[PDB]
């Protein structure tokens, strides 16, 4: 009914529904060697609902992975990248008895890393950053270390592509945060830095954004999802001094501002959590840990899920609830029908003729 | 069940096993074997109350799963004189 | 600039047209201002109009959002009305 | 590197180091002949070693054995059927590639078979059971033709319960004279050495896998079968059984007779003749057609293998992780390695440590 | 059968001889009774004698092994001192 705790695991979403694949946890007993969740199954998050459904994948499963970069797009997910027991992966999955397919895209593939970010444009998938092995940009070292590259996918005819970079691209680092608004490609923090940057996909020119005012502490292990054609949400994180975080921040993108955000989740700070936005203005966050992860007999992973309250809920959704809590009192109610606007309605979404049977 | 004990009278650390169900005073004659002392000579002690000798280990507060071996339970013994346990050495810290 | 929307027992409620935007039937009727519900009385017209401006003042807003309390004896007609409106 | 997933691969060791070689995966496929793939217990690193000279075909389903950090392969499966060769590959040389030896032994070797078991007594290896061919010579012992493989084999094939020596000062094969009764001719059986006792438990016969336990006396030649009272596991073939102590042998996975795959974890103690069933985090990780080799850390290291029922090729979940059963307590040398490399960022063992840390870098 | 074991800062640890027989410098010294390790502080020493136990009750028990803590603190100590007795 509810997944196993796990941190640097995958979360995508497509509005409605979370699915959730990957990641790592902690043995009862102190050890060597991380236990990283079966490559099998495959969990999905009811955002309306608030329950588990675990599926089974067959076919070209990828193998068990944490640190990986995930995307939803039209409910495809396309997988990339990771780290298993025996090192880092450069192999590209992507999975629509659901099935999961390793394509051999054309071009040249990136270098195995982890602890990336990636930005979806009209068909293009946009990655950044990392961590890892030796092969554009530049690569420094810490045998892994930190990344520049931009590596571009086509999900129309799988080529694997790079773009000239106009502009001073950002310094190398992993386990930054990207969200796209539009045609902006933002990154955020990572390594702990509080550097602001987004890349321009339809030019392809790299721009530094300098906000005014209180900014966010930097952090690494953080979360950046968009709420809005004009704002940011960013929660967690892992600053220098490696104190965990559970503070919120909203930055408006055209006002260039950060605003704290507050929440009843002060008490439960994560790093290297997966964040998804519903389409009830809610951000859904799930996993992470909430003690410190470079000590991993000592890792406390979580399979919680917040839900902040970004945006206010629809009619429809209000209107529901309202409904859903006074059930047995309407049972007994009645209330005018009309059928033109009923009948619109189910002209729009549809009508099931075979339910209550 | 089993529970696994250290019993400190001042510098000396011993370390045994015993049930739960075993009395307090069956736990002084293991001293006795030890420390060549009758049990009315002695007296056993939790973190600072005394313990009747008719009461078993697990009445007394001794369950087993927190007198283990990798963590045994301290007692502690006085002979006949206040009880007085010295700490160990203490690590260098990082 | 604001818009009339009419309701179907004749009441005429004058809202700004950003806050009309928050619907998506009514935002498609105005793109090329009056907008007529043959089929959504007075008294659930109103609470969508209150809607309006609960969901404006509170989009992107720092300050945490208040509930947005439903009657029970209009909580279906405002679902459906909702859901034709798509708001 | 990194060696690719695999099942039907042979996995020995000398309590420090796993030597693996073989299996096959799917696109079926079998892996590099001349691939060595040496797995570290200490710092769980594999490493890859090249071979040379009589390279054996790629195979599945051989047997192998570590004595004196000498390898020894017999029987196996390769494309073209099955064999009865023997190979001798000498872990303590210093050649960058290591040389295979193909030894033509005296006397008269077992039948062509795959999927069996091996004993290591004083100077001997003991074969037992097996699936392949009609023997090409007299063998004492029982063969029985697998009924399935007449129209779907380009050749008959069965199962057989020959019980075979192989002297390793001499290179010769014979038989033994043997006495009580032998269990029935098996395939995909697990067997465990303690002693003079060799254990063989479950296996696959005419139509049904089993859960049997025996055990035969490499003194006396005489068979015993045991009836444990009281829980037993279920039935299975391709399952692993490794001895852990002196006393006690211990037994994961498997196949049951519905075609599951098994996840389970038991021991047997020897002297009070009981199962136990044995608490491990590897629930939801069934392991069949895997192999198990004991630690000098009282640790069970579980290689290769499929999740599922490979019974269908295209389907099947081969594997390379590794899973580590903790069943006796480690040394305190060993802990407080693990502890001192726990704890890197806050103080030559030490500094090789581990290996692919999955935090580290961020 | 119990034994004796001194730290180096005179502390007394009395434990089974069965098992102190565990460490191999141990059993090498008694079949050469009472050890005076006068290298080893009994923080470390007590550390050790808890393995023992550790070591004893939990070989060829058929059941999962439960932890052994370590301090960060008393690792290093912990190693060296586990190497020099051989257990």
């Amino acid at each position: 009914a509810c997944p196993a705790e796990r941190s640097g695991h995958v979360a995508v979403s497509d509005g409605r529904h979370m699915f959730v694949w990957g990641g790592y946890k902690s043995n009862q007993v102190r050890g060597l060697y991380d236990f990283y969740l079966p490559r099998e199954e495959l969990w999905i998050y009811n955002m309306e609902t608030g329950r588990w459904k675990k599926i089974n994948t067959e076919g070209d499963v990828p193998p068990s992975m944490s640190g990986s970069c995930a995307v939803c797009v039209d409910r495809v997910l396309y997988l990339f990248g990771g780290h298993h027991s025996r090192g880092n992966t450069n192999k590209f999955y992507m999975l629509d008895v659901l099935q999961w397919e390793r394509i051999d895209c054309q071009g040249i593939p990136p270098s195995s890393k982890d602890k990336l970010g990636v930005w979806v444009y009209k068909n293009k998938l946009i990655f950044f950053g990392g961590y890892g092995y030796l092969p554009l940009g530049t690569f420094e070292f810490d045998p892994r270390g930190w990344n520049d590259h931009v590596h571009i996918l086509d999900t129309e005819t799988f080529t694997w592509s790079q773009p000239i970079t106009t502009g001073k691209a950002p310094s190398p680092r992993a386990a930054h945060a990207c969200a796209t608004v539009g045609n902006r490609g933002f990154v955020f923090g990572g390594r702990r830095m509080n550097d602001l940057h987004y890349l321009n996909l339809d030019t392809w020119e790299w721009n530094e954004l300098i906000p005014q005012g209180i900014c966010p502490v930097g952090r690494s292990w953080h979360s950046l999802t968009p709420v809005s054609s004009d704002h940011l949400f960013l929660f967690g994180g892992f600053t220098t001094d490696k104190q965990p975080l559970s503070d919120a921040w909203t930055y408006c993108i055209s006002k260039n501002e950060w605003i704290q955000f507050n929440h009843p989740y002060t008490e439960k700070p994560r790093l290297w959590h997966t964040a998804c936005a519903s389409d009830e203005g809610e951000v859904i966050v799930f996993g992470g840990c909430a003690n410190n992860l470079l000590v991993h007999h000592r890792a406390a992973h979580s399979n919680e899920i917040l839900i902040f309250s970004v945006q206010p809920k629809s009619l429809v959704r209000l209107s529901l609830e309202a409904v859903i809590c006074f059930k047995e009192m309407l049972a007994n109610s009645w209330n005018c029908l009309p059928k033109h606007l009923l009948h619109s309605v189910n002209q729009r979404f549809g009508s099931n003729n075979t339910s209550g049977s | 069940m089993d529970v696994f004990l250290m019993i400190r009278r001042h510098k000396t650390t011993i370390f045994t096993d015993a049930k739960e169900s075993s009395t307090v005073f069956e736990l002084k004659r293991i001293v006795e074997g030890i420390l060549k002392r009758p049990p009315d000579e002695q007296r056993l002690y939790k973190d600072d109350q005394l313990l009747d000798d008719g009461k078993t280990l697990g009445e007394c507060g001794f369950t087993s799963q927190t007198a283990r071996p990798q963590a045994p339970a301290t007692v502690g013994l006085a002979f006949r004189e206040a009880l007085c346990i010295e700490p160990f050495s203490s690590p260098p810290e990082l | 600039m604001y818009v009339k929307l009419i309701s179907s027992d004749g009441h005429e409620f004058i809202v700004k047209r950003e806050h009309a935007l928050t619907s998506g039937t009514i935002k498609a009727m105005l793109s090329g201002n009056e907008v007529n519900f043959r089929e959504i009385p007075s008294h659930v017209l109103s609470k969508v109009c209150m809607y309006f401006t609960y969901k404006v003042r509170y989009t992107n807003s720092s300050t945490e959002i208040p509930e947005f309390p439903i009657a029970p004896e209009i909580a279906l007609e405002l679902l459906m009305a909702a859901n034709f409106l798509d708001c």
